[PDB]
């Protein structure tokens, strides 16, 4: 998170940290005690599948206080439409091997209903994005959880405001832009999979997943997030299904 | 669907109406207004008009800078979306009521506690009137508009 | 109406002539150039979420209904939700 602040301990209770072999992989969002939403591209290079762990209640990666809870990730489900190495359909649904226990420091983020997300949450200006990623592009990853308030944009405006040449894919309907184009504030490497969370009338909902950007806080560019409203149906259907075997599952989308 | 164009703020004594073009052929419009850091609020839902009164919103804080946008939908299919899964729209000019509203003691449309506030209440012992040395209201700190019509 | 002498301000508003134009001062429940739009008639879900705290469902020829997320129940006023559980999603316990 470039240009954010330290999320006070416990004010981001849905934040997940995924580790492969003890090494930080990506962020994630707790939607209930056994299900975590992250980004599909985080799993492009996974080989030690048993060694994928999710930590909840984490804050300061250097000091273990009592609140952290670690669970092996039993399954990683990604859309049949995601192509490895690309950025479209960048959502992954993770089944934890055993439920976490909710506490003051471990609380799920509400997965909103699609119409509510589209006609109401999509027009709340600021939402919070969070993680332990780089605090500057190619800079140091952070040790305490960082949170950043970013304003969202409709794609017309995002495309109107962005400069062309750089590693920038198409902004599809499965993505939205949020952030600042003046080089100051954005999400960055290490934050992928994490939450973009919107507050509306006293509750917080999951509106996006940290996904990609041109650098991190590049002038003339915005951060790009998976537009979660496109996948609510797919998510809920998967969470009600009977466990298929396999650690990685490509579930049909739509 | 065709996007609106020529989005224009017509405002006199804070009575503020956005206007735009075209006259819709099998299409309806909705307007959203916000301040730069505020949330978007919708108004004139699925209208066939090419104007939208926004007075109620802008008199809440006449010193903010509001931006408005107009969405275009197939009449009937009010759930239309272009490739980005979002409805077509076009933005207005920015508008800061206090500095741009045309001047016409005279009550303005700015209400406090539902009663209307008058020119002097909105511009303070800082509004001045021309006599010759025929009255004309002037707000000499303004960049735009500044002088009213004559009386 | 046309300019003030032709009573343009509907719903009890007061007209005020300008250079051929006019301004309608509306009553609290109305807006529009001619005070024509009744604020009370837009209780739809695209409009400030229908006044619902959480979910909104419009209905054919009948009032919209407000709804709540799992872990929450709709209160008496038909718009607010209350947690029915210990750790309701989207709430931050150390700030509650
Ligand atoms: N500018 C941004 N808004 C941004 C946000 C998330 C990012 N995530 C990354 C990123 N770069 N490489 C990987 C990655 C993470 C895990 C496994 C493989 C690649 C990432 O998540 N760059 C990022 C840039």
């Amino acid at each position: 998170i470039v240009g954010g602040k330290v999320c006070p301990k416990g004010e981001c209770p849905w934040q997940v940290l995924l580790l492969v072999n003890g090494a930080q992989l990506c962020g994630g969002t707790l939607i209930n005690t056994i299900w975590v939403v992250s980004a599909a591209h985080c799993f492009d290079k996974i080989k030690n599948w048993r060694n994928l762990i999710a930590v909840l209640g984490e804050h300061d990666l250097s000091e273990h206080d009592g609140d952290e809870q670690s669970r092996r990730v039993a399954q990683v489900i990604i859309p049949s439409t995601y192509v490895p190495g690309t950025t479209n359909h960048d959502i992954a649904l993770l089944r934890l091997h055993q439920p976490v226990v909710l506490t003051d420091h471990v609380v799920p983020l509400c997965l909103p209903e699609r119409t509510f997300s589209e006609r109401t949450l999509a027009f709340v200006r600021f939402s919070l994005v969070s993680g332990w990623g780089q605090l500057l592009d190619r800079g140091a990853t952070a040790l305490e959880l960082m949170v950043l308030n970013v304003p969202r944009l409709m794609t017309q405006d995002c495309l109107q405001q962005s400069r062309k040449v750089g590693d920038s894919p198409n902004i599809t309907e499965y993505m939205f832009c949020a952030g600042y184009s003046d080089g100051s504030k954005d999400s960055c490497k290490g934050d992928s999979g994490g939450p973009h969370a919107t507050h509306y009338r006293g509750t917080w909902y999951l509106t996006g997943i940290v996904s990609w950007g041109q650098g991190c806080a590049t002038v003339g560019h915005f951060g790009v997030y998976t537009r979660v409203s496109q996948y609510i149906e797919w998510l809920q259907k998967l969470m009600r299904s009977e466990p298929r075997p396999g650690v990685l599952l490509r579930a049909p989308f739509p | 669907t065709v996007a609106a164009y020529n989005l224009t703020w017509k405002s006199t004594n804070f009575k503020t109406i956005l206007e735009w073009e075209p006259k819709p052929v099998n299409q309806v419009y909705t307007v959203q207004i916000s301040t730069k850091s505020g949330d978007w609020k919708s108004k004139c839902f699925y209208t066939t008009d090419t104007e939208c009164d926004l007075t109620d919103e802008i008199v809440k804080d006449v010193k903010q800078t509001y931006l408005a946008r107009v969405f275009s939908y197939p009449a009937g299919n009010v759930e239309s979306t272009g490739s980005a899964g979002e409805p077509l729209y076009e933005n207005s000019p920015e508008f800061t009521p206090y500095l741009e509203t045309n001047l016409g003691d005279e009550r303005t449309l700015v209400r406090r506690n539902n009663t209307f506030l008058s020119l002097r209440d909105v511009f303070g012992k800082d509004l001045i009137y021309t006599l010759y040395y025929s009255v004309q209201a002037v707000i000499p700190s303004r960049t735009v508009n500044r002088k009213s019509t004559d009386s | 109406g046309d300019q003030c002498a032709s009573s343009p301000c509907q719903n009890g508003g007061s007209c005020k002539d300008q250079l051929q134009s006019y301004i309608c001062f509306c009553l609290p429940a109305f807006e529009g150039r001619n005070c024509e739009t009744h604020k009370d008639d837009q209780l739809i879900c695209v409009n400030e979420n229908g006044g619902c705290e959480q979910y909104c469902s419009d209905h054919t020829g009948t009032k919209r209904s407000c709804r709540c997320h799992e872990g929450y129940s709709l209160l008496a006023d038909g718009v607010s939700c209350t947690p029915t559980v210990e750790y309701p999603c989207g709430k931050i316990p150390i700030l509650e």
